[PDB]
């Protein structure tokens, strides 16, 4: 029972995105659906509604500016979102409106929107010598850090990032290394910023 | 549009903390005040209460809610120590065909205290290599979220850059961690003494390296 | 010389639940339309087509009429073009209707203490219904991949759920019964 959000970041005011939501389970075709976001560090706001049968529902906030549709035959939802502003930069999140015989149940891990200028800013890796890694100057968010692809599951602190005033973010995340033995299983950082498409897979070595 | 909610809400453990929510005659009069639960920001919410007071399914009997008019309440019972989350309420209005949700409360339980696991890491080689430097602190689990981490630089106090995080996170082990980074220039970093890291809790500590 | 029975439909004391909108086709018969808005005790009756005094001037083959219950907030959705849960999914009215839409707050009659639970409204299918169509179908509805094979349970919930009319509650949220005349050699005026 999931919903995978899958749309985009960084966008330029005035712009335009789409936003999808790949559905696991769930008919997106019969059950409700909508649109929730959150703004960086503030509450959650209502986007939109659709229906199984049509007859979509928005808020003021945007109105024209956005618009919700189902694909027919795949089982996704979107948001075309045009016209953008800086107030629409925020996390958004697909949700299952069962309006009584449940609710806003199942909820998607979200999207993340930063609507604004000043271009994408791609990250500078850096070692952590025993162990870490630095994921140094990036911009807009987020960055997915694995350790050692998906086989270092444990002992891992990925730390909150920064705001360097400059408008640059910085991030680092460590593993509690069983100091026996280390030496044995290379251990390597696998750091991926989506905007900048900037993939660096950078190992930490004593 | 909002639905009024308080921002902040405190207990110790076990005790029962009871969030408002508050709106008009047509927001939470009817059409079903929902409840939700989230973590942290970013986090994915989680639906506690629904229908105005009945549970979903995986939902303790803990949490329990009710309704009076122009507001209805969300009791958190047997206040367990990962509760501490930011909680919001939804509801239908016909007026403006819209869901209004609520400013937040964050539920702030008061308890036991833990200790700031600090680890600091040098700068990296090839960084140095690149006429930049930058040395980070990285502050484990510690329940107070309260945590002064000037760098001290050297035994001379010097604030020059030291970049520090809010604090947040944890989520396992639901306590606190943190993060800072004082960044230097190359050959700022041979001019001796390795700088530490006040980390001052209520008590104190510094890994200088 | 057989007058209408018009009222035997309007002062009903048994209306019905949205989701089996009740007609009685009145036919062969005397309509002073004026007289039903005359009974000017309604809160909502706007004839999209012409005026019941233009209109008992005036005859038709058959007179259709709808009768029903619904929510005072969705009084709206038993309109042209209008957009709902009531509209979508429960009675849809043409978006080239010549009939009369007629209203009462009904708070008194049908409503009672705890609730009466006894008026539904249906809360899932698949699709909009088309214009005067009728669902009464009770089967299990799919929100999923699995099957529900009749039971309910997750991702497979009951379609009709029902409006709780206590008197307690708000305008908007009391009961309302709507009684929708439609007209296609039979009737005059």
């Amino acid at each position: 029972v999931q919903l995978v959000e899958s749309g985009g970041g960084l966008v330029q005011p005035g712009g335009s995105l789409r936003l999808s939501c790949a559905a696991s389970e769930i008919t997106v075709s019969s059950n409700y659906m909508n649109w929730v976001r959150q703004a960086p560090g503030k509450g959650l706001e209502w986007v939109s509604v659709i229906y199984s049968g049509g007859t979509t529902y928005y808020a003021d906030s945007v109105k024209g500016r956005f618009t919700i549709s189902r694909d027919n035959s795949e089982n996704t939802l979107y948001l075309q979102m045009n016209s953008l502003r800086a107030e629409d930069t925020a996390v958004y999140y697909c949700a299952r409106d069962l309006m009584e015989v449940g609710g806003m149940d199942v909820w998607g891990q979200g999207t993340t929107v930063t609507v604004s200028s000043a271009s994408t800013k791609g990250p500078s890796v850096f070692p952590l010598a025993p162990l870490g890694c630095l994921v140094k100057d990036y911009f807009p968010e987020p960055v997915t850090v694995s350790w050692n692809s998906g086989a270092l599951t444990s002992g891992v602190h990925t730390f909150p990032a920064v705001l360097q005033s400059s408008g640059l973010y910085s991030l680092s995340s460590v593993v509690t290394v069983p100091s026996s033995s280390l030496g044995t299983q290379t251990y390597i950082c696998n750091v991926n910023h989506k905007p900048s498409n900037t993939k660096v897979d950078k190992k930490v070595e004593p | 549009p909002v639905l009024t909610q308080p921002p902040s809400a405190s207990g110790t453990p076990g005790q029962r903390v009871t969030i408002s929510c508050s709106g008009s005659s047509s927001n939470v009069e009817n059409d079903n005040v929902n409840w939700f639960q989230q973590q942290v920001p970013g986090s994915t919410p989680k639906l506690v209460i629904y229908n105005d007071r009945l549970r979903p399914s995986g939902v303790p009997d803990r949490f329990s809610g009710s309704k009076s008019g122009t507001s209805a309440y969300l009791a958190i019972s047997g206040l367990q120590s990962e509760d501490e989350a930011d909680y919001y309420c939804v509801a239908w209005d016909a007026s403006l065909q819209s869901y209004v949700f609520g400013t937040g409360t964050k539920v702030t339980v008061l308890r036991t205290v833990a200790a700031p696991s600090v680890f600091i890491f040098p700068p990296s080689d090839e960084q140095l290599k690149s006429g930049t430097a930058s040395v980070v602190c990285l502050l484990n689990n510690f329940y107070p979220r309260e945590a002064k981490v000037q760098w001290k630089v050297d035994n001379a106090l010097q604030s020059g850059n030291s970049q520090e995080s809010v604090t947040e996170q944890d989520s396992k082990d639901s306590t606190y961690s943190l993060s800072s980074t004082l960044t230097l220039s190359k050959a700022d970093y041979e001019k001796h003494k390795v700088y530490a890291c006040e980390v001052t809790h209520q008590g104190l500590s510094s890994p200088v390296t | 010389t057989n007058l209408c029975p018009f009222g035997e439909v309007f002062n009903a004391t048994r209306f019905a639940s949205v989701y089996a909108w009740n007609r009685k086709r009145i036919s062969n018969c005397v309509a002073d339309y004026s007289v039903l808005y005359n009974s000017a005790s309604f809160s909502t009756f706007k004839c999209y087509g012409v005026s019941p005094t233009k209109l008992n001037d005036l005859c038709f083959t058959n007179v259709y009429a709808d009768s029903f219950v619904i929510r005072g907030d969705e009084v709206r959705q038993i309109a042209p073009g209008q957009t709902g849960k009531i509209a979508d999914y429960n009675y849809k009215l043409p978006d080239d209707f010549t009939g009369c839409v007629i209203a009462w707050n009904s708070n008194n009659l049908d409503s009672k203490v705890g609730g009466n639970y006894n008026y539904l409204y249906r809360l899932f299918r698949k699709s909009n219904l088309k214009p005067f169509e009728r669902d009464i179908s009770t089967e299990i509805y799919q929100a999923g991949s699995t099957p529900c094979n009749g039971v309910e349970g997750f991702n497979c919930y009951f379609p009709l759920q029902s409006y709780g009319f206590q008197p307690t509650n708000g305008v908007g949220y009391q009961p309302y019964r709507v009684v929708v005349l439609s007209f296609e050699a039979t009737v005059c005026g």
